[PDB]
């Protein structure tokens, strides 16, 4: 059996160089070609190249001729993937995949490595309450959540009382909002009856920006 | 009731993207036809694109392989996108509700779309003073100058629209420098320049410029 | 394609007539055109569709008519909430095509401008330039003749001018001429005037201020 | 042992592109020199196939489609083509092998103040898959209020009338179009020898 | 450049019955000498990288479970799900491995069917807190509720709003095969304050006539 581990999320400017890392690990690595799927938000799968690393040989295809480049550090059993110039466009996770062969399935793919280039700069998340009323009651169950506005890059990870609550809970996927910056916003589902005695408080964490936040929310 | 509301546009430099939105209500976006019809300055109406209500497209000549017409039912918009646009695409791009391909029953109320190198550039307001000069029997002239802003357009209230009647808001004119300028004035009783104060009120919303100016007389 | 004139270009008729409009085509395009109306800064109305169809909420007043090549849009019972451009668009064959439209203008009694000069602002010359506005308010027809005469010389290529839209309470046209120099060649001169020839001014009138 | 061609081609009365009719033509002998060495069509387009070889071949069977559209509408009538009348009338499909065979029918078709008579499907929500004939009446209901069958505000009837008249130009002439589709299991059709 | 398109574009399969999707081929992918077709079929789950399932168009990869099932030559494959499970809620890819360079299908979403459930319709105004920044956001929710399609409409004192809204949909549950949507409405706060009326309209096929939560500010 044979793993492919790739290289960390990466968040560069525009214009700028990028190589991301692919290395595998296992049995029978020198009959594995290496190929690079590139995957767009929301879109479907791109094949861009393939390499066999004990020699090197390249195919590209017509789309990525001269875009990327890719290479192989057959001493290290690792495939590589570059840009010399990064644009928007490139936007993307990319995953690399193995095959036994030239003209085969590739049966092993990479976790994938999320490329994001953008203009903006590390912006910390601010945190609003969304209070629940008369306006989220629907008999027996109260709705309420916190709205994550303004942050960049990917990803921010929300719980909900320090990860206790798990159920009805709903984070929605992050909208690029035309300045530049992502916005999100987590609800939960809770009976009605603990609005006066239950706590919740949404934990939103930032890594990129080192921003941690505790926002509760109660009715207003 | 039908609604058509539209978005989007604004100042971009040529060979530029732009998307124009248009939210719907009233009638459901994907059972009918649709049509973008744009504007220019003194020119009149002409035909854009039109998508059909089973999802064909069709274009004009002049906006063929540049524009993608487009609906989001989801959401009960429709979308136009404008890639590779040029200085002759500068119009007031309409949203309009097409009957069968044949004619447009509702109508939205438009946006405009410049397209220049020229950058954003903010108002900047004078005042037009009362004076002898200005004031005729009992009757008093007074006003603003809305100068030197691109791209259009501003808007100018008096007093946070408390003052409507004899006000005239001039078109703006194009100045030999590439910016634009206008001048909003008032007719006013001569008894009141002493105990009621005016302000114009212009805003820029391409600039994001607020200004309340006030007028005195002299 | 195909090309769509209408006549007349401008028309200026009292409330209470009938307006003829024309609407002639290239090809024949059998009844298959609309009628719009497009007050200002409004977006275009359906009025008629078909040939004489009329559309919903429309007075019974508007009529269309012809078929073929020559159709006519026929306004009884002129109301001054009219009086705005009304295009004809085909859609016999593609693509569909507009006219270049037809301005509708309400008719009034002869009315005197109103003239009004303002000196440049104090605060506008710190900036380096100086603008003189010359005002014509509530005046009727719109055609108006506006010089600018500095120390009783003519002023050419320096000064631009905007007219409002019609009045929807009295009916009438304003006009502001702007005099821009530069503030060096402001203090080179000390008499401004604007002087203004109308149809309803027996001579002309000349408003002036002298510098200081 | 005749395959009845002509009551296609040469029909009184041809049939609403809505309502399209399908002729199938089976156990009998084709004679094609009627038709390709005729000087009566302004467009004898095929696809696939040559109709001057069409005396030395055996198919399955032969599909004869006819309809009346607008002589601008003719260049729908072909694989590959979007329009009103390719996407809720009448559709071809990609793989289309056959030929597409139209002519001007002013005399026949366009009566002096109108015909009214030749209708089109203007309104679905959806395109048609090819080879699919939608003769349905119901109203379309273009907004989310329930139409119950009356025409009304967002409720409009799916048919338009063409109207047809003598006087017009020659893209809105009436035009007799023919479509031959050719399939090919024992051969029931065959040319001469 | 082997052209592959695949359909449907999407797919909707109750619990334990069938899935079928095709795979149409510009040329052929058949290997004559070795009479196989040089075609894939892979499986990705949302967030996680796509997963080899039936390799040759029919052989079947180690490990997939025996519901999944391959067929077709030439031009023409299909890839048949019976019994369809849960765990299969993922978007389906076909490959083509003949010639270089290698190319894929648009894919084909594949959901698990459910009975049609109303949504349930929350609103939320703007907090204290966002307003004293400079901005206002109402949020709209949606909750529990199939199939996926939605209609949401912003109107401010019954005048529809355009161009100030953006709207996210988390993935379908893994428990009630219901979906959530959120439609938030961003506004400044002069012109927040302008208006009243915030009313959030949603239109759905399990609601007998469209539903409006409104506030008054
Ligand atoms: C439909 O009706 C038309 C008339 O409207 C028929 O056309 C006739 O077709 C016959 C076929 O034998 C023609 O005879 C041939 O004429 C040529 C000379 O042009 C000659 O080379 C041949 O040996 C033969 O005699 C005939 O002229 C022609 N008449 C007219 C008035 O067009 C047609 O056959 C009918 N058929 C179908 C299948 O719809």
């Amino acid at each position: 059996q044979m793993q492919l581990v790739q290289s960390g999320t990466e968040v560069k400017k525009p214009g700028e160089s990028l190589k991301i890392s692919c290395k595998g690990s296992g049995y029978g690595l020198i009959t594995y070609w290496i190929g690079w799927v590139r995957q767009m938000s929301g879109k479907g799968l791109e094949w861009m190249g393939i390499i066999y690393p004990a020699d090197s040989e390249t195919r590209y295809s017509p789309s990525f001729q001269g875009q990327v480049t890719i290479s192989a550090d057959k001493s290290i059993n690792t495939a590589y993937l570059q840009w010399s110039s990064l644009k928007a466009s490139d936007t993307a996770i990319y995953y690399c995949a193995g095959g036994s062969g030239i003209f085969t399935p590739m049966d092993v793919w990479g976790q994938g490595t999320t490329v994001t280039v953008s203009s903006a700069s590390t912006k910390g998340p601010s945190v609003f309450p969304l209070a629940p009323s008369s306006k989220s009651t629907s008999g027996g169950t109260a709705a309420l959540g916190c709205l994550v506005k303004d942050y960049f890059p990917e990803p921010v990870t929300v719980s909900w009382n320090s990860g206790a609550l798990t159920s009805g809970v709903h984070t929605f996927p992050a909208v690029l909002q035309s300045s530049g910056l992502y916005s999100l916003s987590s609800v939960v589902t809770v009976p009605s009856s603990s609005l006066g005695t239950q706590t919740y408080i949404c934990n939103v964490n930032h890594k990129p920006s080192n921003t941690k936040v505790d926002k509760k929310v109660e009715p207003k | 009731q039908v609604q058509l509301v539209e978005s989007g546009g604004g100042l971009i430099q040529p060979g530029g993207s732009l998307r124009l939105s248009c939210a719907a209500s009233g009638f459901t976006v994907s059972s009918n036809y649709m049509s973008w019809v744009r504007q220019a300055p003194g020119k009149g109406l002409e035909w854009v694109s039109v998508i059909y209500s089973g999802g064909s497209t069709f274009y004009a000549d002049s906006v063929k392989g540049r524009f993608t017409i487009s609906r989001d039912n989801s959401k009960s918009t429709l979308y136009l996108q404008m890639n590779s646009l040029r200085v002759e695409d500068t119009a007031v791009y309409y949203c309009a509700r097409d009957f069968g391909d044949f004619y447009f029953d509702y109508w939205g109320q438009g946006t405009l779309v410049t397209v220049s190198s020229a950058s954003t550039k903010g108002p900047s307001v004078f005042p037009l003073a009362p004076s002898s000069k200005s004031t005729s029997g009992g009757t008093a002239a007074l006003g603003c100058l809305v100068k030197d802003y691109f791209p259009e357009p501003v808007t100018v209230s008096w007093n946070s629209g408390a003052l409507t009647s004899g006000v005239h808001t001039f078109p703006a004119v194009l100045q030999s420098s590439g910016l634009y300028s206008l001048s909003s004035v008032v007719t006013v009783p001569s008894s009141s320049l002493g105990t009621q104060t005016y302000i114009c009120n212009v805003n820029h919303k391409p600039s994001n410029t607020k200004v309340d100016k006030k007028v005195e007389p002299k | 394609e195909i090309v769509l004139t209408q006549s007349p270009g401008t028309l200026s008729l009292s409330p209470g007539e009938r307006a003829t409009l024309s609407c002639r085509a290239s090809q024949s395009v059998s009844s298959y055109l609309a009628w719009y109306q497009q007050k200002p800064g409004q977006a275009p109305r359906l009025l008629i569709y078909g040939a004489s169809s009329r559309a919903t909420g429309i007075p019974d007043r508007f009529s269309g008519s012809g078929s073929g090549t020559d159709f006519t849009l026929t306004i009884s019972r002129l109301e001054p909430e009219d009086f705005a451009v009304y295009y004809c668009q085909q859609y016999g064959s593609s693509p569909r095509t507009f006219g270049q439209g037809t301005k509708l203008e309400i008719k009034r009694t002869v009315a005197a401008p109103s003239v009004f000069i303002f000196p440049p602002s104090d605060e506008q010359l710190k900036s380096g330039t100086a603008s003189v506005v010359c005002l014509l308010n509530n005046f009727y027809p719109r055609e108006a003749k506006v010089q600018w005469k500095v120390d009783n010389a003519l002023q050419s290529g320096n000064s631009q001018e905007s007219v409002t839209e019609q009045d929807s309470k009295d009916s009438t046209y304003s006009l502001s001429s702007t005099l821009t120099l530069s503030k060096a060649d402001y203090e080179k001169h000390k008499v401004y005037a604007c002087e203004v020839t109308h149809q309803g001014l027996s001579s002309p009138v000349t408003k002036s201020f002298n510098r200081g | 042992n005749l395959c009845p061609f002509g009551e296609v081609f040469n029909a009184t009365r041809f049939a609403s592109v809505y309502a399209w009719n399908r002729k199938r033509i089976s156990n009998c002998v084709a004679d094609y020199s009627v038709l390709y060495n005729s000087a009566s069509f302004s467009t004898f387009k095929c696809y696939g196939v040559s109709p001057t070889k069409l005396n030395d071949l055996c198919f399955t069977n032969v599909y004869a489609d006819s309809f009346v559209i607008r002589g601008d509408e003719v260049r729908q009538i072909a694989p590959g083509q979007t329009g009103k009348i390719a996407d809720y009338n009448y559709k071809l499909p990609d793989d289309f092998t056959g030929c597409v065979i139209a002519w001007n029918s002013n005399n026949l078709d366009s009566k002096v103040g109108g015909n009214y008579n030749y209708l089109y499907r203007l309104f679905r929500k959806s395109n048609l898959k090819p080879f699919e004939r939608d003769i349905s009446t119901e109203i379309y209901q273009a907004g989310s209020t329930p139409c119950n069958g009356v025409e009304g505000f967002n409720c409009y009837f799916p048919l338009q009338s063409y109207g047809f008249q003598p006087t017009n130009g020659v893209g809105y002439q009436p035009y007799r179009v023919v479509v031959l589709s050719f399939e090919l299991a024992p051969a029931t059709v065959c040319g001469p020898k």
